[PDB]
């Protein structure tokens, strides 16, 4: 989860 | 999209348009292991079955094995996953939403079992092409667990 770098 | 083992097994995030699927084909992808849960797929495509049918429509063979985000497959799912990935050697694509956590975990486990690598080496191999592969403690613990029972897993897979 927590994607978007 | 990235290959961990050239044209044999790779990883990817969740595609947003069909044109991205065509790119997969150009790279040699033939089969796709879909890891995100229904809601995650629906969130981007509007409907889970529509997405799966679109993979088939475009000549790819899909298998949907829903794994919670940041989570790992159950033993039953993992056996299914390994048998699927080994039933057809070339053109295997595994994907999640980001192509980093669940995907990195499955790819690493794949290397642990097929190449006899330690968890550290397996993750190393995946991070060479996908930085940050494997995100959570549970995913890391799953890999250690798989390595510790490699024999038992190979026995059941073959
Ligand atoms: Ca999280």
């Amino acid at each position: 989860n927590k994607y978007g770098n | 999209m990235y290959w961990v083992r050239r044209k044999t097994i790779g990883g990817s995030g969740l595609p947003y348009t069909e044109n991205e699927i065509l790119e997969w084909r150009k790279e040699g992808v033939k089969r796709v292991l879909v890891l995100p849960e229904d809601w995650e797929i629906e969130e981007s495509w509007g409907d889970k079955d529509y997405y799966l049918s679109i993979l088939k429509k475009n000549g790819l063979q899909p298998l949907h094995i829903p794994i919670p985000d940041g989570g790992v497959p159950s033993d039953s799912q993992f056996l299914t996953i390994m048998k699927w990935l080994l039933s057809e050697k070339e053109g295997n694509l595994v994907h999640s939403v980001g192509g980093i956590g669940r995907t990195g975990t499955i790819l690493a486990s794949y290397l642990i079992l097929t190449e006899g690598l330690e968890v550290e080496s397996a993750i190393d191999e995946v991070r060479l092409v996908r930085p940050g592969a494997v995100q959570t403690y549970e995913q890391e613990m799953f890999l250690l667990r798989v390595e510790g029972m490699r024999k038992s897993w190979l026995k059941n897979i073959y």
